[PDB]
């Protein structure tokens, strides 16, 4: 191929063919001249070498090289090696009618639709717009339609909205580990340049909103459109194919909202009140006359399919909080009332969705998930739950425990210095002492953090579960666990070594306090190892999955 | 004392710990290395002198002619830095060396010579380093990163018993030279000592001994001790030898010494030595398995009874006894300690003499050739022992001597025999349980190469090529009348230098995101590159942080990805040893006092000391406070008594790099989050207006100044003139250099493009008449604020969910942040239109274009080039160009169309530069380059005229400044008579020369100064001519291109949903919404919140330094608001003085102490004005501010010590429950903009061989549909979607073209066919000679 400036670009096969032809012609010339046998034998060896390098370069004496010092690519090298036709172009190839962009949240969406930029939609659906413009007479020819879309006339946007009406688009994220990495959504034209992704599907994609990008493809044929609508739609794939559990469970902020709403405290506004139903509960809460955590009695009516699908109703006076009664207004008919009569952490919500799916069906569950998401977001916002430094309450008896551990380890060390215990025994003894100290510190921290005193209906002390923001996040399943809180407010703990051993002396400082420069080096020791192990695990898992799909 | 630039706005400093050592010049490694490279060194050991002395002199065959070297020099570059960058040429200097050819005659070689020819020869141009540590190679600034490589010397290691099933460690040694081969000794599983030369086939080790003219007896004498048997059958005994299970116990003094069976003990040895036991008798059976030491013959017949190193038997003993031999020598051995290793190899060694060993080595070296005695001798003697072919550099020799425990630092770069003998002896000693192996990750074993050495190596390579060429030329002929200039070809020398500087792995485009990115790129250590390990061959052994990294390499800042731990960053105080080893400073400790003298210790030298910690309490007299102090000994750390510590750390920052020292509250962040925070902080994009951090660490000023972005005063003075593009300083009289005028002019760098297409712009920060002093800043660069680094903006932030618009890491931003253009950036991009000459004819740049109806020609001038300053949007034409075309061959139904409408063909195709879609900026610069033959158009001449006017103006300024100094000199020599201190000044300045005093030194000096004045005038006329020639000369364009037009567009990007924003604590996110102001949460005063952040991100990612930063920023802004309220009521300066004084002294005995009693009222008011937006605060890395200090600072203002307030909902006005945390956080705008990431395609251009859509956004390519996506579509039942992906969308030509027509016809159906990739595969397989076919 010619390039600009008289320069050319060529394949390596031209050089190999030229060499073969040159040596063949020289051999014919030598046979013509009746040369001595030595010369013709050498020429024949050279011809053999040239042909074998043409067919396959590497597997012989070294390998011929070009003008630069890289080996020439032979015919065989063009078929194999992960850069050949079999694996580089015949199974994975670039496609038209595709785009990519960053992703944002768009919490207002419904489970079956996604927000698509208007300019991306205009570029992707261009032939459809030309067809619509010509069909309705707004353009005489396809050239006129092209000019109209290029100038972005007013009618072009109406035509685009008509074209996009019911036409799914496949969204995909690069590490496609399972079949839920590609899903079909209905486009919703938006401004800007970022795709909006429904929160509930994020876990399916394993996607967050800190810089991730997604690719969008558009089906063309009627069969492709119907497959996207009936097979790949996001409202069809709500159960995991690995196990029958749901995979659209609310993740972190919905869980916090629903946990805060469904939760009781000892003494709140309007305790002991008797309500006529959920609507009166919501009216009282919004009027400011009652608290969202107020133990009242509410007249609840619940339906049951205790027949051949009849939904018989039962009305009673339940004992619940205002928040639970308010939340009951989104639950469908057939479900009982005991599902929403608890704290509703992370697992309770998943169990509730699973029960809804198994008792009622698919469409009610799809509506229920959206209602759950909206309510959780709304009430998490309304709670105003934040995080401060004073929320990380360190035990008041941590220093005493550390002093006790130090005294015991000093005793063990001086005992060893007197030749009563061997090195291994004393090392194990010190490890055990520090482990016990860490366990005691963690127990004290958690016991101090998981309860609070509130008074009262009459004026007496009464314990209750704490409303600490850190504890609420950890306990509801929204985010965090015991280890994170231990590191924040307990002691960072016991570290390891590059050898894999355990350092006898632990990091006795948490992150609310600071780690001195010597304690912060042992942490860097382990962070690097963590990152390297993550990379290695990704590579190994990919290789295993490829070998596993090859066989089956 | 406070600096004038630092007295405008003092940053309140916590950090109780004192400072003893100030941060050194940050980018001093690069400058030092390259300075050493190009430098006239009297005793050539650095740079070009070393290379010339190492290669030259060059001698021909028989020494008939000799080529000598005299000296070298570098001329001034033809183009300076700015011109080189403008016209895309390297900034380099020509290396001119004066050589001398001497020709010898017949007769006596050492004596008279026929003649000598000395001449200067030019050999290549060497690139020069800019005063900031960068190279301009092809108009782009490059950086050459140092390399961390294993130093030459001898290293002993083991395989840890993993390469064999038995799991037995196999020790080995290796001698690594600076250049040469690798002599490795190794232990075979059977304990046989083998040797390899270039990792090739193994050979018995002792063969090399036979190659060094050693006999078997000498070998055994060196590698073994001796035992003597005397005859009857009496043997001398050494008590120490029998340490330890004996066949025959003892026979000493006859009676008894010890019984049989019992193992010998220490008491037995003590008894034997006390009794003076020297000889004993042992049974002949005791000598059954011994090995004879030396050869034994028979005097009767001269027959070899037994050869050395042979098994000994009873019959041999009897033969020796009857042959008259009484003293028999055997080899002292011991299965445990002194195991037999050399003897077994000898018994397994095929060779018998030197010739056999040499032939074996030759056959192993270059197999297939017939060995020869002379050839083998030459090959072995040239493999090592030869200066030209083997070099063990001074560092290599030093490490070699130290490893073998020698006191000689210096020596020779060639291995001797003693060296190899000692290496083998030490390897054996290690095998015998005495000695330790070497660690390879130890920073005492790894060295640093810099630019001035990596360039020297390449230059010497080129010089060796030249040596070969010239020696070949002198081999034949040696004719006379041959100057020393027809033998030297410049191209071979310049080849290596050009290849290294231009196309190398360690030479890379600089990072110009901001000053921090430049600083951290210049001081970067890489383990990759030539002569270093590779990514796919580096395990976690080298990717981990070693205990020796403490104070030399940062453990936090390292890339995360394919190469983590292979690229690191130099620490803050780290320095390079004389040999290339990192060293770090420690403050010495005398008997009990911590003196203030710093010693720089290296990794190896640091092990054998006890080094205290920087955070160690010290009395005012220097004595330690605590009785026990925590110190880090050889390998670990523990408490040590006060009186056995000999060093102390010089600071609390010396463990971290500059990037990680800018994170406040670093010790409250998890290591992963700190790593991410540094890596992202390197990516911040400068914004329209700089905003200093309200919470910093005190390292901002150093990073700002030590970077070249600011303009720093060289000498103090008074600001004579200020302007948007220049500063004229009038120097003080104390530092005038009396021969000089005394004024300095700084020309600021206005809007200019960087490597990342951002904007570089310097603006002054001084006013008329403002005094300045040396080291003060005069013009802030990009991302600096009054000399402090300012990478982002202080935003009012709240932590709460707010309706799921910050769900995972999304960020909710206010419209008040977009209205005020706080995160708006300017980007500059150049577009080039190249007019070449094609076969059909030349391409014309013209305003007359076919098929354009004057709508797109509005912005084009009469020459077809867009007007400067024009606002252009996507699709507009910037430069109008047309290319000649050939016949078109109109089709039927188109011939008829033209016939009907009678429109002829244009005959020129429209190929004109146009703005890329989606871009909209203003043309800020247009520049045109024309070939020397082509004629300039109107626009080029206009640009040339403007340039000429500017050059004339600048040169006039320079001349006017220079003449003042000469006039001063004239006035100086007219003092001792004929001087009118009052009258003279009023008359014209040019009459100084007219007056004459007398025929004395004064008149002669006046005449000489007049001649100098005339010379200066002529010189500046010459310089004006030179500038004119430079402007008007033709350009060295590429072959075939007639001209080039470059147009620069300045886009101004705002912040929009999808843009990436992050803090300094590894907390990134993507903007999700631009909320209206009346919807944002607000407090009781009605002030909204700029940004809302999700609290759920804090617990899991344990980076709680952001909460502390938020609280401290709230405190600082509260202090600033109180100052602003005081200042806006026009209160007396006494109140402001009192408040600012009581706000500058808080905390538990901080080191900073500012006294406002020494501030004049104007200075106090200036400081208060600079503090009304918030008081800056400094929080050193591991010496920051305690929580109690934050609470007290909050209480100084009227803020709640909890850091939390009650917020109201903007939408409804109902207050949020459980108050929320609000404060101020420093947000950055990372260079990941959604404008550069949105790409969509429907159809475009396709590749050539395999007809598939091209790839990438620039190519308008498609999205790769990999194999895992195919598996995903197979997991569904989507067969038609997959098929249309595979055929109609990618590489089915007829199918893809029919699908388009079907779609535009409202028919959604496909007739796929077969992809072109399978056809290419079939043809390729048929070419292989196979017959693959499609049946029916
Ligand atoms: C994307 C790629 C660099 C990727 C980093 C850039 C850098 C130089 C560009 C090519 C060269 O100009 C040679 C040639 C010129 C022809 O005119 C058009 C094709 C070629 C291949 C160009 C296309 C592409 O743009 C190249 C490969
Ligand atoms: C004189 C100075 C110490 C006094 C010795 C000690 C180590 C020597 C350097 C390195 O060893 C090798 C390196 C590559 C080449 O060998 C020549 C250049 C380098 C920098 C050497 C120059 C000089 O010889 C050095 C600095
Ligand atoms: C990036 C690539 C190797 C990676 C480094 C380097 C190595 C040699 C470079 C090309 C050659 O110069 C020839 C040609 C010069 C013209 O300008 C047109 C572009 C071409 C193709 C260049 C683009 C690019 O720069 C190349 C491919
Ligand atoms: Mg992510």
């Amino acid at each position: 191929v010619p390039l600009d400036g008289g320069r050319f670009a060529t394949s390596d096969l031209n050089d190999l063919y030229r060499r073969v032809i040159n040596r063949n012609n020289r051999l014919k010339r030598l046979l013509d001249l009746a040369a001595p046998d030595i010369i013709v034998r050498n020429e024949k060896r050279m011809l053999q070498e040239a042909v074998d390098a043409l067919l396959d370069n590497g597997r012989r004496g070294r390998a011929i090289t070009g003008s630069n010092k890289r080996p020439l690519k032979s015919l065989a090298d063009m078929i194999k090696g992960k850069q050949g036709r079999f694996r580089q172009n015949l199974l994975g190839k670039r496609v038209d009618y595709s785009g990519r962009s960053v992703i944002t949240v768009g919490p207002y969406l419904r489970l079956h639709q996604c927000g698509l930029p208007k300019k991306m939609a205009l570029e992707l659906f261009k032939p459809f717009i030309y067809g619509k413009l010509e069909l309705r007479g707004l353009a005489t020819t396809i050239k006129a339609a092209k000019k109209m879309v290029e100038r972005e006339e007013a009618v072009v946007w109406d035509i685009l909205d008509e074209v996009i009406r019911e036409h799914p688009v496949l969204l995909n994220r690069a590490p496609t580990l399972h079949r839920l990495g590609i899903q079909a959504f209905e486009p919703v034209l938006i401004e800007g340049k970022a795709i909006q992704l429904h929160p509930l599907v994020c876990a399916a994609y394993n996607a967050d909103f800190d810089g991730d990008q997604m690719a969008v493809h558009v089906p063309l044929t009627l069969e492709a459109q119907l497959e996207a609508r009936a097979l790949m739609m996001s409202t069809n794939n709500i159960l995991s194919p690995a196990n029958g559990e749901p995979i659209i469970v609310p993740s972190q902020d919905v869980v916090l909202g629903l946990y805060y709403m469904t939760r009781d405290c000892v003494n709140a506004k309007g305790e002991g009140m008797v309500l006529t139903g959920p609507k009166e509960a919501e009216r009282l809460y919004r009027s400011g006359l009652a608290s969202l955590h107020a133990r009242v009695k509410v007249r609840i009516t619940e339906y049951e399919k205790d027949a051949n699908g009849e939904l018989v109703a039962k009305t009673s006076l339940k004992d619940t909080t205002v928040g639970r009664a308010i939340l009951w207004m989104i639950v469908p008919k057939g479900l009982p009332y005991s599902i929403v009569n608890q704290a509703l952490g992370k697992k309770a919500i998943s169990k509730m969705l699973n029960t809804c799916y198994r008792i009622l069906g698919l469409k009610p569950t799809v509506i229920f998930a959206d209602q759950i998401m909206y309510t959780g977001f709304a009430y998490a916002a309304r709670s105003g739950a934040s995080v401060g430094i004073d929320d990380m309450v360190i035990p008041e008896k941590k220093h005493e425990i550390i002093s006790e551990a130090e005294a015991e380890v000093a005793e063990i060390q001086e005992q060893f210095q007197s030749g009563l215990v061997t090195a291994g025994e004393r090392y194990n003894k010190v490890i055990d002492i520090w482990a016990a100290a860490n366990d005691r510190v963690s127990k004290a921290m958690m016991d101090n953090l998981q309860t609070e005193t509130v008074i009262n209906r009459d004026g007496q002390e009464e314990k209750q579960v704490s409303f600490n923001s850190i504890y609420m996040m950890a306990d509801s399943g929204a985010r965090g666990s015991a280890a994170q809180i231990r590191q924040l407010a307990g002691m960072r703990g016991l570290m390891a070594k590059p050898d894999g051993s355990i350092i006898e002396t632990p990091i006795t400082a948490n992150f609310r306090e600071g780690l001195n420069v010597l304690q912060y080096f042992i942490s860097t020791h382990g962070a690097r190892k963590g990152l390297a192990d993550t990379a290695l695990k990704t590579a190994n898992s990919g290789y295993l999955t490829r070998r596993l799909v090859d066989v089956a | 004392v406070y600096s004038y630039t630092e007295k405008k706005r003092i940053r309140k400093d916590f950090g109780k710990r004192p400072q003893v050592l100030d941060v050194p010049y940050l980018l001093s490694i690069q400058l030092d290395s390259f300075q050493k490279f190009i430098e006239q060194d009297p005793e050539g050991q650095y740079g070009l002198e070393a290379a010339f002395r190492s290669v030259f002199p060059i001698q021909s065959y028989s020494g008939n002619s000799e080529l000598q070297y005299v000296s070298y020099r570098l001329g001034e570059p033809v183009f300076d830095v700015q011109e080189c960058q403008i016209r895309g040429v390297t900034y380099s200097a020509p290396l001119r060396v004066k050589l001398r050819l001497v020709i010898y005659e017949r007769e006596a070689p050492e004596g008279t010579v026929k003649d000598i020819k000395e001449q200067e020869v030019y050999m290549g141009e060497i690139p020069l380093m800019t005063d900031n540590g960068t190279f301009v190679i092809n108009g782009t600034e490059r950086v050459i990163v140092s390399q961390l490589h294993r130093s030459p010397g001898v290293f002993f290691d083991s395989d840890k018993g993993k390469t064999h099933s038995s799991g037995k460690v196999l020790y080995n040694a290796r001698i690594i030279p600076y250049r040469g081969s690798w002599l490795d000794f190794e232990f075979d599983p059977k304990d046989n000592l083998f040797v390899r030369i270039d990792r090739r086939r193994k050979l018995p080790a002792t063969i090399i001994l036979r190659a060094l003219n050693y006999t078997t007896e000498q070998i055994l004498d060196l590698f073994f001790e001796k035992v003597i048997f005397e005859i009857k059958l009496q043997m001398e005994l050494v008590p120490e030898r029998l340490r330890g299970t004996a066949s025959f116990d003892i026979e000493a003094n006859g009676k008894v010494y010890v019984e049989k069976g019992r193992r010998i003990t220490a008491r037995h040895i003590r008894q034997l030595e006390k009794d003076d036991v020297k000889l004993i008798e042992v049974p002949v059976e005791y000598i059954a398995g011994k090995v004879v030491a030396k050869d034994y013959i028979d005097e009767s017949t001269g027959e070899l009874i037994c050869a050395a190193n042979m098994e000994l038997s009873l019959d041999l003993l009897a033969k020796l006894s009857q042959s008259g031999h009484k003293r028999i020598e055997t080899l002292f051995t011991n299965d445990l300690d002194h195991g037999p290793y050399i003897s077994e190899t000898l018994r397994v060694d095929p060779t018998n003499d030197r010739l056999s060993a040499l032939v074996e080595i030759y056959r192993m070296m270059r197999p297939g050739e017939p060995p020869t005695r002379e050839a083998a001798e030459s090959l072995f003697e040239n493999l090592f022992f030869s200066e030209d072919r083997y070099d063990l550099s001074a560092v290599g020799r030093m490490k070699f001597n130290r490893s073998l425990l020698r006191e000689e630092i210096e020596g020779s770069g060639i291995l001797s025999k003693d060296d190899i003998i000692d290496v083998m002896k030490k390897l054996i000693d290690i095998r015998n349980g005495k000695g330790e192996v070497d660690d390879i990750d130890h920073l005492g074993n790894r060295r640093i190469r810099s630019v001035g050495e990596m360039a020297e190596n390449q230059f010497r390579v080129g010089l060796v090529r030249v040596e070969r060429a010239v020696k070949e030329r002198l081999s034949l002929g040696d004719l006379d009348t041959l100057m020393p200039q027809d033998m030297i070809n410049a191209k071979p020398i310049s080849a290596a230098v050009k290849e290294f500087f231009g196309s190398s792995q360690l030479s890379q485009f600089m990072d110009q995101n901001n000053p921090l990115s430049e600083i951290t790129h210049k001081r970067r250590i890489s383990a990759l590159g030539p002569g270093g390990l590779t990514r796919e061959r580096a395990g976690f052994e080298v990717r981990d942080v070693h205990p020796t990294h403490y104070g030399r390499v940062c453990p936090i800042e390292t890339p995360e990805g394919p190469n983590i731990g292979l690229i690191n960053s130099l620490s803050v105080y780290a320095q390079t040893n004389e040999y290339g080893f990192l060293e770090t400073p420690y403050r010495k400790v005398t008997d009990g006092v911590v003196t203030d003298e710093i010693h720089y210790l290296s990794a190896i030298e640091e092990g054998n000391y006890v080094i205290a910690q920087a955070n160690s309490n010290l009395d005012e007299e220097g004595h330690f406070v605590e009785d026990l102090v925590t110190c880090r000994s050889k390998g670990e750390s523990s408490l040590f008594s006060r009186d056995q510590v000999d060093y102390m750390d010089v600071s609390t920052q010396q463990v971290v790099s500059v990037g990680a020292s800018l994170i406040p509250f670093l010790e409250h962040d998890d290591a992963n989050r700190a790593l991410m925070g540094a890596n992202m902080q390197r990516q911040a994009v400068p914004t329209l207006r700089a905003d200093k951090p309200l919470v910093g660490t005190g390292m901002e000023r150093a990073v700002a100044v030590d970077s070249g972005v600011t303009a720093v005063a060289k000498r103090g003075g008074v600001v004579q003139y200020v302007d948007a593009s220049r500063i004229v300083i009038k120097v003080n009289e104390d530092e005038m250099y009396p021969g000089e005028a005394g004024i300095d002019i700084y020309n600021l760098t206005k809007y200019t493009r960087s490597n990342q297409n951002t904007c570089i712009n310097q603006m002054p920060c001084v006013s008329l008449g403002e005094p300045v002093e040396r080291g003060d800043v005069l013009a802030d660069g990009p991302s600096t604020d009054l000399g402090e680094l300012a990478l982002g903006q202080n935003m009012r932030v709240a932590f709460m969910p707010w309706n799921g618009y910050n769900f995972e890491d999304s960020i909710l931003v206010s419209e008040r942040v977009v209205q005020e253009d706080r995160f708006t950036t300017i980007h500059i991009q150049e577009l080039a239109c190249v007019s070449r000459d094609t076969k059909l004819g030349p391409e014309e740049i013209t305003a007359d274009i076919p098929n354009v109806g004057e709508a797109a020609l509005s912005k084009l001038d009469e020459s077809g080039i867009v007007y400067i300053g024009a606002e252009v949007t996507g699709g507009d034409i910037l430069v109008g160009k047309v290319t000649p075309k050939g016949e078109t061959q109109l089709t039927p139904e188109e011939k008829l169309l033209r016939a009907i409408f009678g429109e002829k063909a244009s005959d020129v195709k429209d190929s004109s530069l146009r703005v890329p879609n989606g871009v909209s900026g203003t043309v800020i610069d247009v520049q045109v380059f024309t070939r020397d033959g082509v004629e300039k158009d109107k626009r080029a001449l206009e640009i040339e005229e403007m340039q000429l006017k500017q050059a004339k103006k600048d040169l006039s300024e320079e001349l006017q400044i220079l003449e003042a100094g000469l006039f001063s000199r004239i006035r100086a020599v007219l003092v001792a008579g004929g001087v009118e201190a009052e009258k003279l000044d009023k008359l014209p300045r040019d009459r100084w020369l007219e007056l004459g005093l007398t025929d004395e030194e004064k008149q002669n000096q006046l005449e000489q100064l007049a001649e100098q004045y005339d010379e200066l005038k002529h010189e500046f006329e010459k310089k004006l001519e030179a500038k004119r020639r430079k402007i008007t000369q033709g350009d060295d364009l590429a072959p075939g291109v007639l001209k080039i037009v470059k147009v620069y567009l300045a886009v101004k990007r705002r912040i929009q949903p999808g843009d990436k924003m992050a803090g300094r604590h590894g907390n990134k996110g993507v903007i999700s919404k631009i909320n209206p102001i009346e919807d944002m949460p607000y407090d009781e005063n009605g002030t909204p919140v700029d940004i809302v952040l999700n609290p759920l991100g804090v617990p899991s990612r344990m980076n709680i330094g952001q909460i502390l930063e938020t609280h401290l920023g709230m405190a600082a802004k509260g202090i600033g608001d109180k100052i602003n309220a005081m200042l806006k009521q026009q209160q007396e300066v006494a109140k402001l003085r009192e408040f600012i004084q009581r706000a500058y002294d808080l905390g538990a005995d901080v080191r900073q102490k500012v006294d406002l009693s020494t501030f004049s009222d104007e200075e106090v008011m200036r400081l208060a004005e600079n503090l009304r937006k918030g008081m800056p605060i400094a929080t050193p890395v591991f010496d920051g501010a305690k929580e109690a200090e934050i609470k007290e600072l909050l209480k100084l203002g009227d803020l709640p010590t909890s850091g939390q307030i009650r917020l109201y909902d903007g939408r409804t006005g109902e207050q949020f429950e459980r108050p929320v945390t609000v404060g101020y956080m420093y947000m950055l705008k990372l260079n990941h903009l959604v404008d550069d990431k949105m790409h969509a395609r429907s159809t475009g251009s396709y590749s050539l061989v395999t007809q598939q859509p091209l790839g990438g956004k620039a190519q308008f390519g498609g999205q790769r549909f990999g194999e895992m996506e195919v598996w995903a579509l197979e997991a569904y039942g989507a067969a038609y979607t997959l098929q249309e992906m595979l055929t109609v969308k990618s590489d089915d030509v007829n199918g893809r073209t029919k699908m388009y027509k079907n779609i535009v016809d409202g028919n959604h159906q496909m007739e796929p066919g077969m992809p072109e990739s399978f056809n290419v595969l079939l043809k390729e397989i048929r070419s292989l000679g196979i017959n693959i076919e499609l049946e029916d």
